[PDB]
């Protein structure tokens, strides 16, 4: 049913909309921008001479193009058939690639939303969902980009992460305030990120191996995802998806890159609240994998060794977790997940390690303060 | 009684243009060396500008079913609607294909149609479908049919692009009706007999002086005259002429006495013609008119007119034999006979006379395929390099 539909749609190219007709069509990204302008303008948006009868034409165009792209992405052949080498599947994928350029998808993803804001009186002003650009529109873009073009290059992955994925994650992490948490924008953005973006980054985890040159974007991504995980309104499925994504990425990352995330973890884990569930496992996995980096003086030959600041952080984490467990009431799962982390940290730490009297200067934990995080 | 397109038949693909409310017949053309792209050659203005069918002719190698072609890719037949055909360009020996690289002729979806060397892949193969509801899948394809072609690789029709200022041929989702015209059939050809589109030498006299133009004096205006010369010029490429008939369809048939044709000088690309001052001078494709550039082969000097003969829609009967037959050239309109001025290698001038000498008969010698190919290569290369030199000089 996919091969028939694709052939029918290419037989009648008018089905693709004026942007993609091809006789001087502006393009998908230009169509989305014109839709933004139309949805902003009152005259072209409305009839301009019961409330449900109001059709926001900008949103209508956006939804049409998003639905078309989603349908084509679903019509794209499955990966295993292409690996087997079926000529018809390869040809269908080639046709879809010809129809939709990758640059247009990247641009449409790069388009940013309009975030809700709180007013002078404290009543948050909310953009109407029935009008304007919605994350569901980008969901179809991501579906097409994953099922047709595919992300198999670290350079493409990093470029996408820098241009389109990271800004939305930052917006979600910034909309985690108490008043703005339950808003429609927040819920829609969480549903988009936890079902389209994060699973993509989880499936593309191996590409994260050789990212030494991009050592800042990875750290930004880790902190943003961790803040989103600490967010409150997230459902159980969304929380699980974030946990899986973070555990997958951190496992493939280099030992040195996780220093910044370790600095945040050593300040939140000792609380041993429910939110520490995922940090405990992340620490356990990290110190089980990269144990040679810490214990042996040589460490990993390619990776190197600790800077003794990581060692200080690790010892502080170990002792904080130990004390918190000591004065914490016995919880079954909490204890059976805290014990492996303590054991892994103890194994990783060199037995004869030097406690440096040179304490850090201006430890900026108050910078990421408990309330407001900044 | 009805003719079917068969494999190993040399044909051309035609399309109709409706620019500013007129019917303009166009043929698919491509030259192997240099530009691999495909362009359109006009055959509607045959009276004013001769068409270059030599780069428009194609040959049908194989006509396999879709199932058989898919099986093969996984690993004198008569064309039937729905089969996949392989077209080989006669001049270049390369096959029509979808290049998968677009020139961006205001159509992002469209692809470019060109020529490719290898046969492997699904780009070279094209499916033939009925363009008329009278025909149906599986039926034999008549010679006088409109055919719609779909690329196996991209499912894009062979499309004629009106939208751009110049006419283009491309692979697009819109469909354009193509008509296939039978140029010639290889099997019916008779050895030693002159057929249309042969590169040949016009040998004169016992000394076998061949009708040629002045040598490479670097003067494109001095090379425009015509004279009889003997010696190494009979082996050189400056004595090669291409005989082109005035008809598009069945242009590769057997040449008959009393059949008008145009003689084209291969290396210079200019057509033989008669001046108003009664002198033989080569002019250009743009100003080669039929009235000036039409010649005839006549068996004898007799003044009896050949009258009018019904043009047979077939290969015809063999009537002119290479070497054995002796022919006399006569201008179609003026009726004058080509002759030597006999004024003094030999370098005797070719003048165009009412009566002429008694020994004005010529002999016809066919040229090897390699030699003809090399001469056209020389012409196409000198054209491009002269353009390059002029641009650099500017």
């Amino acid at each position: 049913n996919a091969n028939v539909v694709v052939r029918l749609l290419i037989r009648r190219p008018e089905c693709f909309g004026p942007a993609l007709r091809g006789e001087g069509g502006n393009g998908l990204l230009a169509a989305m921008e014109e839709a933004i302008k139309i949805a902003e303008d009152p005259s072209r948006d409305g009839p301009s001479p019961e409330e449900d009868d109001t059709i926001h034409m900008g949103n209508a165009i956006m939804t049409f193009y998003s639905a078309l792209i989603d349908l084509l992405g679903r019509c794209a052949p499955e990966m295993h058939l292409i690996h087997a080498g079926k000529g018809e599947a390869i040809r269908i994928r080639s046709i879809l690639r010809s129809l939709i350029p990758l640059g247009d998808l990247v641009g449409v993803i790069s388009i940013a939303f309009q975030m809700p804001t709180i007013a002078k009186d404290g009543n948050v002003v909310e953009p109407d969902m029935s009008a304007g650009f919605c994350p569901d529109h980008k969901a179809a873009m991501v579906l097409f980009l994953d099922r047709v073009y595919g992300i198999e290059v670290q350079d493409f992955l990093l470029h996408l992460l820098e241009v389109g994925f990271l800004p939305d994650l930052r917006a979600a992490a910034s909309l985690d305030t108490a008043a703005l948490s339950a808003t429609d924008m927040a819920l829609a953005l969480n549903r988009y990120l936890c079902t389209a973006v994060l699973p993509l980054l989880t499936r593309c985890a191996p590409l994260f191996a050789g990212t030494e040159h991009h050592a800042s974007l990875i750290d930004s991504l880790l902190h943003t995802v961790y803040r989103l995980s600490k967010g409150c309104s997230l459902t159980k499925a969304q929380r699980d998806s974030i946990e899986v994504c973070l555990l997958s990425i951190c496992g493939q990352l280099r030992p040195s890159m996780m220093q910044h995330l370790l600095r945040r973890l050593v300040f939140d884990v000792p609380l041993l609240n429910e939110h520490a569930k995922m940090p405990l496992k992340l620490l356990t996995n990290h110190y089980e994998r990269c144990w040679k980096y810490y214990c042996l003086p040589g460490g990993w030959g390619n990776f190197g060794a600790a800077s003794e600041e990581e060692l200080h952080l690790s010892r502080k984490l170990f002792w904080g977790i130990f004390d918190a467990l000591s004065q914490k009431k016995y919880e079954q799962e909490l204890f059976k997940l805290a014990l492996p982390c303590l054991s892994a940290v103890a194994g990783a730490l060199p037995p004869d390690y030097m406690e440096s009297n040179y304490v850090s200067m201006m430890e900026k934990q108050s910078s990421m303060d408990s309330e407001g995080n900044f | 009684e009805i003719q079917f397109l068969r494999t190993d038949d040399e044909v051309v693909l035609q399309c109709t243009a409706t620019i500013h409310k007129e019917q303009q017949k166009l043929c698919l053309a491509a030259e192997g060396f240099g530009n691999r792209l495909c362009f359109l050659e006009s055959t509607s203005n045959s009276k004013n500008v001769p068409p270059d069918l030599s780069i428009c002719t194609f040959v049908l190698e194989q006509s396999l079913s879709v199932r058989a072609l898919q099986e093969m890719l996984a690993n004198h037949r008569t064309l039937l609607y729905g089969h996949a055909i392989l077209l080989r360009h006669s001049y270049s020996g390369m096959y029509l294909c979808c290049l998968s690289t677009s020139r961006s002729s205001t159509d992002k979806l469209a692809f470019d149609v060109g020529l490719q060397e290898d046969t492997t892949g699904e780009a070279c193969w094209w499916t033939i479908h009925p363009a008329s509801k009278q025909r149906s899948e599986g039926e034999k394809v008549r010679v006088g049919d409109d055919l719609i072609l779909v690329s196996v690789s991209s499912e894009r029709y062979l499309h004629l692009s009106y939208g751009n200022g110049s006419l283009h041929v491309d692979a697009a989702f819109q469909q354009t009706l193509w008509s296939v015209a039978p140029i010639s059939s290889g099997s019916e050809a008779a050895q030693g007999y002159l057929i249309g589109g042969d590169v040949l030498r016009l040998l004169h006299g016992h000394m076998d002086e061949c009708l040629t133009v002045p040598s490479g004096e670097h003067g494109e205006e001095q090379r425009r005259t015509v004279h009889y010369e003997g010696g190494a010029v009979s082996v050189h490429a400056r004595s090669l002429w291409r005989l082109e008939t005035l008809r598009v369809a069945w242009s590769g048939s057997h040449i008959r006495w009393g059949q008008p044709f145009r003689l084209r000088h291969v290396t210079t690309g200019k057509y033989l013609s008669l001046m108003e001052d009664k002198n033989l001078l080569l002019m250009d494709k743009e100003k080669a008119d039929v009235k000036s550039t039409a010649f005839t082969f006549r068996s004898s000097k007799e003044k009896l007119d050949v009258g009018v003969r019904k043009e047979v829609d077939g290969m015809g009967t063999s009537e002119i034999k290479y070497g054995d037959s002796v022919c006399y050239i006569q201008h179609v309109d003026t009726g004058l006979w080509l002759t030597y001025q006999s004024v003094d290698s030999i370098q005797r001038k070719a003048i165009m006379h009412h009566e002429g000498h008694m020994d004005d008969g010529i002999s016809l010698s066919r040229s090897q395929h390699e030699e003809s190919r090399t001469a056209r290569v020389i012409w196409s290369t000198v054209f491009l390099f002269n353009r390059f030199i002029r641009g650099l000089d500017a």
